[PDB]
């Protein structure tokens, strides 16, 4: 939860980023359900994308 | 100092013991040999905490002569433990519905801004006759007739438009008249209104 | 002053029954409620179920006696027979230390030890000891029998050293109901229920239906010719008439069992289902057993029979289906462990029954009466 | 311990030697009294706030003029007992108000009497009460003060003589001064109350669909007589829409959720004493533009 | 405590203190009786304090 | 000129609480006058905020209008459910003080969690160093994609470092006395309430004869608390004991 | 001895008996005709009970409490088919409603609980919409 | 008092409403407790001889 | 209603089941305390065609 803060945190840190709140909530679901469903690697993923 | 007094009564007449009873339940305990039995014997020694029941939604057929497999069972939607769909802790967000409620203002007060429309067409130079109006709007007859009641009723002559425009009433009875709209026709008395100013 | 069964009666006795006992210290509005209808419930449960409720001055207790013992009945806090013969042994130290007396938790180590009638000696070096020690000092702390500030046990648990200073409350006294023989004649805890039921002689049959249906969250039909299940069928009217009139219940009755129902739980009340997930799981295998009626065929008493390699290829095949939904917990637990803790949950609902030696599995229409699933959306994004 | 006849009556007759060596009625009437004197005083300190209180309760209903013609006043005293078996309260109160300056021994005597004779009652009171419930509540019922005194409200309307506010004395009322003879004692009530406050206090009132029915000119009135108390307050209504005269300003706001529909429109007007117009609030008007 | 805010025994030992306590009390000048109630530490329950 | 420097009333809010989705209301100066037709809320607001809001009491009897217990707080925090299809939510309640004659403005609200008949919890606070909600203080961060009403200790930690947040009605009520309010004790306030909750009943509106305002006064005078009583009941108690053994 | 049991069937819906729960799912307008359509036939049988002549009469006092303005405009509808003469009255209820085939109405003002009584009189005659 | 409920459930069931809720009405007889009593419905049974 | 239908003015007749809580007595006369007209005599008709 608290990496989860950070990543909010740097994604809050772009405001020249209109990270639309569709992609916001995806990222907090992928963060949800980290090792249980996806490896960090697919939110980086998404991040990067 | 006097419970004092009422402790040597006490002392006098009291005392009563049961130890020994426990010894006994506890060598039970010692020849359970399984917890399940244990957990029966201490009912047996005191009873439930509590009491064990299922929640469902509404009543059934009363067949004493059926059983549930021949029924159909009560089926369930079990919220998903996995966040794959959605599992939560920290709380929801609120649906932030501002442009319905914003929608919902407008209409009403649009609906209001067509009332206070037929309202001014009404107003002839801040005075109302009923008979005049022999013909109205639905809602103007409620409106007068409104303004009938809080007159009469009220002996103060005053009326109230729900948009903060004051009335007060002049008055004359004798007098049939009648009032024609998209529902039904009524009869009555006539009445005079004028405007104030708490515009 | 006529009072009258209300919401205020139902909720004192709902009150009564999901709670051991009332102290008047921590719920003096709920004492003093039920103390109000007190005169209308004593009456009533006489009426009803026989049972006896003594109301005093620092507590209200209602003395919820089985007609036949359930395990999961008893303080469930409670793991072994061992933690049930230290509690006995802390009773019996509190019946040696005078109302407001305070002691050390060493010298009730001390003494327990010393007077623990077993053949078995109790050690207190070992951890497993201490554990059931403090899980019975737990609970003797929960209902206020005995206080405690200073320090905590739980370092007693990876210090047997450790001490903590204790204080005997007045309820120690007044905790356990009485028995009026001498304790000893009751050689065996059967005679307790010869007891309860010579007391019980006037119209003991509608007295037993009431105790069985009321506490148990059904009641299974014994036989094809079971008497009181007939005896069931003869006043279940009157019966739905009361119950609708004095309780959140609503009562069904099939051929093979009755069971009473209930549609708003509180707080403090307990239900099936509820959030543990093996109720989910107990639940997806009901669904899957009224999906094959014919290949587990039910038999005349209700119950559906399945041996416990057949229940053991019904728990794969649910892992397969809605294993993909279940807790990591049960996801990642061989079939045989998820196999044990389901067949003890079923037996703590009265769910089912695993016969010991033939590993027969009963099932009983009650488990029938149920069935669950995920939502559909899901189910075919899990497995379509 | 099991013990044979003569044992038994040697030891009861040794105890009992002992217990009645104990105590005795003359230093248990002693105790009593000196305990019951200063639970005496005690109660007499609560009826000399209380009638303070009530002093104010018709202070502040008198120190103001209503529109109607009409003027508040509400007293308090003590009623007369059935009989004196009961030793008739009054009397009592009658010592108790007396001025300590005017106090005497005998006097003190009589109060302590007084309470002699009540606890006597609570003893009786206690055997025929058998529904075995503590002395301490029929104590606290047998001196609960509260119920020895009572009140008696009063209006003098403009040159009329000043009168006692029974049934018969309510229906005197016009309605509208009926409607202020009900709803005043509250608001005396709780402005008291707040007088009895700090120096934080906002003195704040709720008003529950009042006075359906009453004509413009006295609800106007009544809200003439929060004005002058000086009251904040939060009222609702279903036609009521508060553009009278006598308040100097007021917020009024209209819910909707009509039909079912499950979000609740909120339309804020406002009030300045002679005009309501459509309030679209400054400050979230301003953040409704800013914010995006 | 008081004794050692009193300058002149800001080094007041307290076993001496008991001492004279006890020689006070065998002087039949002061008098004393253990706490029965009030243990807050498992010390203070153990201590008998007078 | 004024005392000490009373407090004025001017905003109230709620935040996803029943069907109030977002909304607030001012208050001219220290006064608001609610309107609608029946059974829409407007009983149901005004009691969540008075005297609800004052003191943090939330059972049955306060709600309801018979004093009976036929629908709780916790039904209106989680909506009908045959409009809303949920069992668990977070309502806030708050009202803006402002104090008279200065710029100072002390902040009270209520933060609730319910599950359809699973329990609820309540956490309540107080801000009172002139932080205002909406203006350079917020109660829910559009982070993670819309407005979010803050969860209990995002919630405590904000405001715990510029106000007091509590978990307990009683010590709320007294920070609430101690700050706005300044009774010479806490039970006066609590009867000021229990005066208050009759004062809202809506006998009032409906009964018009006397008989009723005396009752009232006469429940209005405060008792014989129970230590006075105590002493006499329990020695004259133990003495009649001794005489009976 | 006995016990009465109310049953109600929404439109294709098994039988039942009429129990809170099944009242709660009730609109506004189902909850008014199922409270007051059987009362105003328990008046009827009673009347059948009576002679030919009588006019089959009911009443109302704070007329069709907790109703949806809809259904108290089918209250009078199913009052006219039933045909029913009736002596009601209310204090926010108006009498104007299209269903009703004529109606005398009188308007008592009291309000001064003061012993004079104003008493206004009008008339109705509604315009039941025949298409 | 039977003729009077006939009569009212014939009429229940037979007059459709703008409400779309049909209600009818029956009378219950309460059902005996030891097998000396009657179900309420068998005594008017012999009762009507 | 129904008063006037048969005539019996008991106050069963007026209570919605037939208490006695209201009286006849106040109805003809004018509420007892209300008024001092604790005499007078009247005629009440109605007309059926």
């Amino acid at each position: 939860q608290r990496l989860e803060h950070q990543v909010f945190t740097w994604i809050e840190q772009h405001p020249k980023l209109i990270f639309s709140n569709e992609r916001r909530q995806e990222i907090a679901r992928s963060i949800e359900g980290l090792y249980e469903e996806n490896r960090y690697e697919q939110v980086r993923e998404k991040l990067l994308a | 100092m006097t419970r004092y007094v009422q402790r040597i009564g006490e002392r006098q007449q009291h005392f009563r013991s049961r130890k020994k009873d426990y010894l006994q339940l506890s060598k039970w305990f010692v020849e359970c040999r399984d917890s399940e039995e244990a957990h029966k014997l201490s009912a047996v020694v005191f009873g439930s905490m509590t009491i064990q029941h299922l929640q469902l939604e509404e009543a059934t057929t009363e067949n004493l002569h059926v059983d549930t497999w021949d029924e159909a069972p009560t089926e369930l939607t079990i919220k998903p433990r996995t966040v794959r769909y959605r599992e939560k802790t920290k709380p929801g967000s609120f649906n932030s519905n501002e442009q319905k409620k914003k929608e919902q203002r407008e209409l009403y007060l649009k609906e209001r801004e067509q009332e206070k429309k037929l309202i001014e067409k009404y107003m002839t130079q801040g005075k109302i006759t009923l008979s005049a109006l022999s013909t109205v709007e639905p809602f103007i007859r409620k409106v007068l007739l409104s303004w009938i009641g809080k007159s009469m009723a009220a002996k103060n002559r005053m009326v109230k438009t729900d948009y903060g425009l004051h009335v007060k009433v002049m008055l004359d009875y004798e007098k049939t008249i009648t009032l024609q709209a998209e529902d039904g026709n009524l009869l009555m008395p006539d009445a005079t209104f004028l405007f104030e100013e708490t515009r | 002053q006529t009072q009258l069964f209300d919401e205020k009666a139902i909720q004192g006795m709902d009150i009564l029954f999901h709670h051991y006992w009332i102290l008047r210290a921590e719920q003096p509005e709920w004492y003093q409620l039920i103390r109000e209808r007190e005169k209308v419930l004593r009456r009533y449960l006489d009426e009803k179920f026989g049972l006896r409720l003594i109301v005093h001055q620092h507590f209200i207790k209602l003395e919820k006696i089985p007609v036949e013992p359930e395990g999961w009945m008893g303080i469930q806090d409670f793991q072994e027979p061992m933690d049930y013969a230290i509690f006995c042994c802390a009773l019996a130290f509190l019946e040696g230390k005078a109302v407001d007396e305070q002691f050390l938790l060493s010298e009730l180590c001390q003494e327990i030890q010393a007077d623990y009638p077993g053949d078995f000696p109790l050690d207190w070096t070992l951890y497993t000891h201490r554990k059931s020690l403090i899980r019975a000092v737990k609970v003797l702390m929960e209902f206020q029998l005995i206080r405690t500030i200073d320090g905590d046990i739980g370092r007693f648990d990876q210090n047997e050293e450790q001490e903590v200073l204790y204080e005997a409350s007045t309820y120690s006294r007044y905790f356990m109901r009485t028995y009026p023989d001498d304790f000893s004649s009751y050689q065996h805890w059967s005679e307790l229920l010869k007891e309860d039921w010579k007391l019980n002689q006037e119209d003991e049959r509608r007295k037993r239906v009431y105790r069985k249906l009321f506490f148990s969250p059904g009641l299974h039909r014994l036989d094809q010719q079971d008497p009181d299940f007939l005896y069931i069928r003869n006043y279940r009217n009157r019966l739905a008439e009361d119950i609708e009139k004095h309780s959140e219940y609503k009562l069904h009755v099939y051929k093979n069992t009755a069971f009473l129902s209930i549609a708003e739980p509180r707080q403090y009340q307990q239900v099936f289902p509820n959030s543990k997930a093996s109720t989910d799981i107990i639940l997806q295998l009901s669904k899957y057993i009224h999906g094959e009626p014919e290949r587990f065929k039910a038999n005349e008493n209700g119950e559906i029979l399945m041996t416990e390699g057949e229940f053991e290829q019904v728990v794969d095949d649910l892992r397969q289906q809605f294993g993909t939904g279940w807790a990591k917990y049960f996801r990642d637990m061989s079939t045989k462990g998820i196999r044990t803790e389901l067949l003890r949950a079923m037996k703590d609902w009265m769910m089912a029954e695993v016969d010991s030696e033939t590993s027969l599995i009963r099932i009983k229409s009650l488990t029938g009466v149920m069935t669950g699933e995920y939502p559909s959306d899901f189910q075919t994004g899990g497995t379509e | 311990q099991r013990v044979s006849p003569y044992f038994v009556f040697t030891s009861l007759e040794k105890e009992l030697e002992d217990q009645k060596g104990w105590l005795d009625e003359q230093d248990r009437q002693l105790y009593e009294d000196i305990i019951v004197n200063t639970v005496g005083v005690i109660l007499r300190n609560r009826i000399k706030r209380a009638e303070k209180w009530v002093s104010e309760m018709d202070k502040i209903m008198e120190s103001r003029d209503n529109s109607s013609g009409l003027t508040f006043s509400i007293a308090w005293k003590p009623l007369t007992a059935e009989s004196e078996q009961e030793l008739d309260t009054k009397d009592l109160v009658k010592l108790l108000q007396r001025n300590s300056k005017f106090l005497n021994e005998d006097d003190l005597n009589r109060i302590t009497k007084h309470f002699q004779s009540r606890i006597g009652k609570a003893k009786e009171l206690i055997q025929l009460r058998n529904e075995g419930s503590t002395l301490h509540q029929v104590l606290k019922e047998v001196l609960d003060y509260r119920k020895w005194f009572t009140f008696v409200l009063s209006f003098k309307r403009v040159n009329e003589p000043k009168r006692e506010l029974t049934n018969n004395a309510f229906f005197k009322f016009s309605g509208g001064e009926k409607a202020m003879a009900m709803y005043i004692p509250l608001f005396t009530a709780a402005y008291s109350r707040y007088k009895e406050a700090g120096e934080m206090a906002p003195y704040i009132i709720s008003l529950d669909e009042a006075f359906a029915g009453v004509d413009e000119n006295n609800i106007r009135d009544m809200f003439e007589v929060v004005e002058q108390l000086g009251f904040n307050y939060i009222m609702n209504s279903q036609a009521l829409w508060g553009d009278y005269d006598t308040i100097s300003s007021l917020s009024i706001c209209e819910l909707v959720r009509p039909k079912n529909a499950d979000f609740v429109t909120v339309i804020r007007y406002q009030w300045d004493g002679k005009q309501r117009t459509f309030v679209v609030d400054d400050e979230h008007v301003e953040e409704l533009v800013t914010h995006d | 405590e008081h004794m050692r805010s009193i300058p002149a025994f800001a080094d007041f030992q307290e076993d001496q203190l008991h001492q004279q306590l006890a020689q006070l009390v065998k002087w039949n000048n002061l008098i004393a009786r253990q706490d029965m109630t009030n243990a807050k530490t498992i010390e203070e329950y153990k201590k008998k304090r007078f | 000129m004024m005392t000490e420097a009373k407090w004025v009333m001017n905003r109230a809010g709620l935040l996803n609480f029943w069907y109030y989705d977002d909304e607030i209301f001012p208050f001219s100066d220290g006064k608001l006058l609610l309107r609608g037709t029946n059974g829409s809320g407007k009983s149901v607001t005004m009691q969540s905020f008075l005297p609800v809001l004052l003191d943090g009491k939330k059972s049955p009897d306060r709600l309801d209008p018979f004093g009976s217990k036929a629908r709780r707080m916790e039904d209106y925090l989680l909506g009908e459910k045959e409009v809303v299809d949920r069992d668990e939510r977070t309502g806030y309640l708050f009202i803006e003080y402002k104090k008279a004659g200065v710029e100072r403005y002390i902040t009270t609200g209520i933060g609730m969690q319910a599950k359809r008949h699973k329990g609820i919890k309540s956490w309540y606070f107080v801000i009172t160093d002139n932080r205002r909600i909406g203006y350079d203080f917020e109660l829910a961060h559009s982070q993670l994609g819309d407005r979010v009403p803050f969860s209990a200790k995002e919630l405590e930690n904000r405001i715990g470092e510029g106000g007091y947040v509590v978990h307990t009605q009683r010590e709320y009520m007294e920070l609430v006395n101690k700050y706005i309010f300044g009774f010479q004790s806490n039970e006066a306030y609590e009867d000021l309430i229990k005066l208050l909750i009759q004062l809202r009943s809506p006998k009032l509106s409906k009964d018009f004869k006397p008989t009723v305002i005396y009752e009232i006064l006469e429940s209005a005078l405060p008792p014989l608390t129970d230590d006075e009583l105590r002493h006499l009941s329990d020695t004259i108690e133990s003495m009649d004991q001794t005489q009976q053994q």
